[PDB]
DNA sequence: TTAGAGAATTGGAGAGTGTGTTTTTTTTTTTTTTT
DNA sequence: ACACACTCTCCAATTCTCTAA
């Protein structure tokens, strides 16, 4: 009772099992001291006590879980770790109740926000996969990984059997594909969520998990297997899967300097060679434009939509998977995934008028026996296409090379079209690059730095940050004066269209115009377009209208628009 | 440390004077000491079976140990302590008893061995201890044990 | 070691090489160029990706086509015999859920040869709605399962020997062999060789094909006397593939001007930059199959040679 | 040494009580509308 | 309400013991 043990008395397990030496009284009391003795009294090399420091943001935020590393209990009082691997369940128990006197201490009267505190483990040095897991990790504390591939809704669950409840939910979890070894099935293990760690993960994450691992009786098993089968389950006890003004202020410096705009289109896809009209477009697409919407009768979108008519083999899966890795979120082929991100379409009748719906709305509305209920597309699309069988023709206008309708031409913002041209000197060009590209990727710290340097004139980390941080900050708009040569210059076009006979250019087109000189402002965090962003996306346009043409009509186009297409 | 429970060894036998087909199974062969061979189809995940339990009165402080169970989950049959006469609400405590390692998988006869107009049968085979996960689907493989006889439990 | 010495001594040999070819296959007369591109594929090129996380093919795709009684099949017949993972399937008797997988999740033939050949006998025969499976899994070597609330990936590392049959039963010589094939080009744009059989009859081959062929049915085992025992080949393909060879600088320099000349010879099927990067899959494996850890310029010209035969 | 009168221990007859029961493929032959 | 599983209770069949002829 009023006697307590000694740290270097705890060292000898003198009772026949490990539970049942560390439930006796005066073992708990004096593992309780000891635990409170560290958490208020832990260091880093520089003094400042990171748990006082913890604790104090635990009520910053309103919370309910307290955060400790294994390692810090690990490197003092290790034979409260050892108990802690051995035995959970009870271990936890007693951490709990140190930590409410620990916030208690920082602050009082604490019970009224939150009548119970959860310590969380983390840093736990041991791992396994659903491989390895045998009846003698029964009751220890595990340390797993894989891919969430289902979950359930949320439900309260009665919590003592006057009444209260906390929240409940089941995840499964699947061994991710790297991991399986080749010729097998993967795994599959099921894993219960309570009360602060619901809604945590959502389907098709890789998730890393710490929890208890756990078993029961089930009669139907037993049944069906003929022999006494016991059923094993995952508690989790933790669940794991912004910039600075420094960043800030390099993105900045970059941006100031000359020439930004080329060299992003540089940066854009290292591995494949030429196709710079490709890159330019992906990275216009990438950054896009500012929605905008007018209750009086109109809206305009943001996003950007690309179309690429590939010769067979010419680089266009790889930009897809390229820019699949590059893009913040997206999906590879489900528009409710693109939702504010960018769709990418690799090769191609319900699909299509999907993409028809898709194209026309910004949102997509169903009802099915009554029920009725809408969704978000908000996302570019980018697409792939192989132009009617082997080979595209370039003597016919681009209707007769696809299986498409006519409003996806006016819809999509940019078409172009790519081929396997002859010339002696870039097939050479390309098998160089292709041969010293494979030696570089060869199986057999600065081998690394000079191999991405030599790749790119970024380093395409920084890339992806800015191009995130330019996507949540830069907001660019249109400056009044030069529109009057805009509005000349549409009435130019439209007035050559209709003298050669061509179909006519048309309002998207102009709305399209502004919307790339948009995303050019912003590709270097130019909150105001500008004349030379004018220019370039009048480029873009009309060479893409042109390229859309019949031959004769292409000549023609090219002779009187040459003072658009190269001059300005 | 706390005390030691004792180690389930193993006797394993090999290099049998011959080898059976799957369709030599014949009920006057069961309990004896077999080799057989085919090429593997499914498999189980490894799932923990009950060796040996232990049990706790809930009406009363008492505790049975060492109860032997086969086929089935079986409990015991009274309260040991003559103060107390329940028998339901039994637990089984997780500590105390100890399992074992156990694995389904299922063969069936090899392609070339099979007799004219005829298809080939299939059995199921049972793996324990040090030996679960060793067979993989698709594989050619020769077991040996002895062949058992399972109730409707 | 007795073993050990065995290997040593068959590899120090000069001939190696030559034997290595002459021994695929013995029942078959002739043919030896097919019998050379399938031990290059058994024994395969270097796996490997780049620093952008995209990964680059190291393994071979094969398909032959043959007019009837050219013996095409017994290739398959001795690969599916021969090859440690190997699976034989004909593409009339075959569904896609058999092929790749199917719910019950149990896996498909694809899945089973893994790491492994698998053999696609009467391809022409199979159905569309499977070609495109087939086309999907040979495009990414993954597998991918989402339905009834399940959902799975799988990986299938898995290369491919196809065996077809020219539209009408015989080969037309006035035209392309797409105009032969009843075969989509994007699947046929994804073998890296190509081989077609002909009868080109001529006496002085079949009177000595027919000596061949009725010495088999008088004589079981004699006749055909292989310059290695199985059992030797298969512990020599297993220490082979274990070199993992390098590409010399002479080599590179040799390369382009190889691929100039096959651009010239396209200015049948468009040389694209495929063709380079399978170029590049046979010479890694012919480099293997001599146990030398460097790309010799030699290689690529055999290489260059045994795929112009292809066109 | 037999036997008969009285006491204690056990068996199971049979009476009673509570209980449970009805009731997304994947493969293969055939008809029908659709390009 | 209709076969079952299980519990409870009372009564007489049985064997054991003591006494006297
Ligand atoms: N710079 C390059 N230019 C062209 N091709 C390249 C280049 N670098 C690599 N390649 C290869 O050429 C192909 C690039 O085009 P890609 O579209 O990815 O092939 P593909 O998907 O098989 N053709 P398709 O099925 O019609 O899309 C791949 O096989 C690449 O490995
Ligand atoms: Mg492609
Ligand atoms: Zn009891």
């Amino acid at each position: 009772l009023r006697e307590e043990l000694t740290l270097e008395s705890l060292s000898n397990v003198k009772a026949n099992s490990y539970s049942e030496w560390i439930t006796q009284p005066n073992v708990s009391r004096t593992i309780a001291r000891e635990l409170k003795s560290f958490l208020l009294e832990y260091t880093d090399e520089t003094g400042r006590s990171v748990y006082g420091a913890r604790i104090r943001t635990l009520g910053e935020m309103n919370s309910e879980s307290l955060e400790v590393n294994y390692r810090h209990l690990a490197e003092s009082k290790a034979i409260l770790a050892l108990f802690l691997a051995k035995c959970p369940e009870e271990m936890l128990k007693i951490f709990d109740l140190v930590a409410m006197e620990a916030t208690e201490l920082h602050y009082p009267d604490y019970a009224r926000i939150h009548s119970e505190i959860h310590v969380r483990i983390s840093d736990f040095p041991t791992i396994y996969s659903l491989r390895e897991l045998r009846e003698s990790n029964l009751s220890s504390l595990v340390r797993v990984t894989g891919v969430v591939t289902r979950r359930t809704g949320v439900f309260p669950q009665l919590k003592y059997v006057k009444t209260v409840y906390r929240n409940y939910q089941r995840v499964t979890l699947q061994e991710a594909p790297g991991t399986v070894p080749p010729g097998r099935l993967p795994r599959h293990r099921e894993v219960i969520l309570l009360a602060d760690l619901v809604d945590v993960s959502k389907p098709g994450e890789e998730v890393e998990v710490t929890g208890i691992y756990k078993n029961n009786y089930d009669g139907n098993l037993n049944a069906k297997n003929g022999f006494p089968v016991f059923a094993t389950i995952i508690e989790a006890n933790s669940i794991k899967r912004s910039w600075t003004e420094e960043e800030e202020r390099e993105f900045r410096k970059i941006s100031r300097d000359r020439g930004i705009i080329d060299k992003i289109i540089s940066s854009m896809a290292p591995s494949i060679y030429g196709h710079r009209d490709i890159k330019t477009a992906v990275a216009c697409s990438l950054f896009g434009g500012v929605p905008k919407n007018v209750n009086g009768k109109h809206s305009i979108r943001g996003d950007i939509n690309v179309l690429l008519l590939g010769d067979p083999g010419t680089a266009k899966s790889q930009i897809l998977k390229y820019v699949e890795k590059t893009a913040h979120r997206a999906v590879f082929a489900a528009l409710v995934l693109a939702d504010k991100g960018v769709c990418l379409i690799d090769e191609f009748d319900q699909d299509r008028t999907s993409i028809h719906e898709a194209m026309e709305q910004q949102s997509i509305s169903i009802s099915k026996a009554g029920i009725v209920t809408t969704l978000q597309a908000r996302c570019s699309i980018i697409a792939a296409a192989n132009p009617n069988g082997g080979r595209y023709n370039s003597t016919l206008p681009l209707a007769q090379n696809v299986s498409l309708t006519e409003p996806i031409l006016s819809r999509f913002d940019i078409l172009c079209v790519v081929r396997d041209l002859v010339d002696e000197e870039a097939d050479e060009r390309l098998a160089t690059f292709v041969v010293d590209s494979h030696v570089r990727s060869h199986p057999e710290l600065q081998r690394q730095r000079k191999k991405e340097e030599e790749i790119s004139p970024i380093p395409q980390e920084l890339l992806m940050k800015y191009i995130h941080y330019a996507r949540t900050k830069i907001y660019p708009k249109l400056h009044q004066m030069d529109m009057d040569k805009v509005s000349r210059v549409y009435a130019d076009l439209r007035r050559e269209s209709i003298s050669t006979g061509s179909f006519p250019i048309t309002v998207r087109h102009l709305e399209s115009i502004l919307r790339i000189a948009e995303s050019f402002a912003k590709m270097r965090l130019s909150e105001f377009v500008s004349s030379y962003d004018l220019d370039r996306a009048i480029k873009v346009v009309v060479d893409s209208f042109v390229d859309a043409q019949k031959v004769s009509v292409r000549r023609q186009l090219r002779r009187s628009f040459a003072i658009y297409t190269l001059g300005h | 440390s706390p005390e030691q429970t004792e180690r389930v060894f193993q006797i394993s036998f090999f290099n049998l004077p011959t080898v059976h087909r799957i369709r030599d199974i014949r009920s006057e062969k069961i309990g004896s000491l077999l080799s057989i061979s085919g090429t593997v189809t499914r498999t189980s995940e490894v799932r923990p079976e009950l060796y040996k339990a232990s049990f706790t009165c809930d009406m009363c402080r008492a505790i049975v140990d060492n109860v032997e169970q086969s086929f089935k989950y079986t409990e015991p049959t009274f309260c040991p302590n003559p103060s107390c006469e329940n028998r339901a609400f039994w637990t089984l405590n997780v500590t105390r008893s100890r399992f074992l390692d156990w694995q389904k998988v299922r063969i069936q006869e090899n392609a070339n061995e099979i007799p004219t107009g005829s298809m080939p049968r299939t059995l199921d085979v049972i793996l324990r201890g040090d030996s679960v996960e060793r067979a993989k689907p698709g594989d050619r493989c020769k077991f040996t044990g002895v062949e058992i006889v399972v109730p409707d439990v | 070691s007795d073993e050990i010495n065995e290997l040593k001594e068959m590899v120090k040999d000069e001939h190696i090489y030559d034997k290595l070819v002459r021994s695929i296959a013995p029942a078959v007369f002739g043919h030896e160029a097919v019998k050379k591109g399938i031990l290059l594929q058994m024994l395969g090129g270097v796996h490997k990706s780049t620093v952008e996380g995209i990964k680059l093919r190291g393994d071979i795709n094969i398909c032959v086509v043959g007019d009837p009684s050219t013996s095409k099949s017994q290739f398959l017949k001795y690969v599916v015999g021969f090859a440690p993972r190997s699976v034989y399937t004909s593409g009339k008797a075959s569904s896609a859920a058999g092929l790749t997988a199917a719910v019950v999740i149990e896996a498909g033939a694809l899945m089973l040869a893994d790491n492994g050949i698998c053999c696609i006998d009467e391809f022409d025969k199979m159905d569309i709605s499977d070609q495109v499976a087939i086309h999907e899994a040979m495009e990414q070597q993954t597998i991918s399962i989402a339905k009834a609330g399940i959902h799975a990936t799988l990986n299938a590392r898995t290369s491919i020997l196809a065996a077809a049959n020219p539209v009408g039963g015989r080969y037309n010589r006035k035209l392309s062999l797409r105009g032969n094939l009843n075969m989509t080009a994007p699947i046929m744009s994804r073998f890296d060789l190509f081989f077609v059989i002909l009868d080109d009859c001529n006496e002085k081959i079949d009177t000595e094909l027919a000596s061949h062929i009725v010495d088999l049915h008088m004589k079981r085992d004699e006749a055909i006397e292989p310059p290695f025992s199985a059992e030797q080949l298969r512990r020599y393909i297993k220490y082979a593939r274990t070199f993992k060879p390098i590409l010399t600088k002479e080599a590179r320099s040799y390369l382009v001007e190889k691929y100039k000349e096959l651009r010239k010879d396209d200015a049948s099927y468009r040389i694209t930059v495929r063709q380079l990067e399978s170029m590049i899959r046979l010479s890694e494996a012919i480099a293997r199959a001599n146990c030398v850890d460097e790309i010799t310029p030699s290689f690529i010209a055999e290489a260059y040679d045994l795929l112009r035969q292809s066109i």
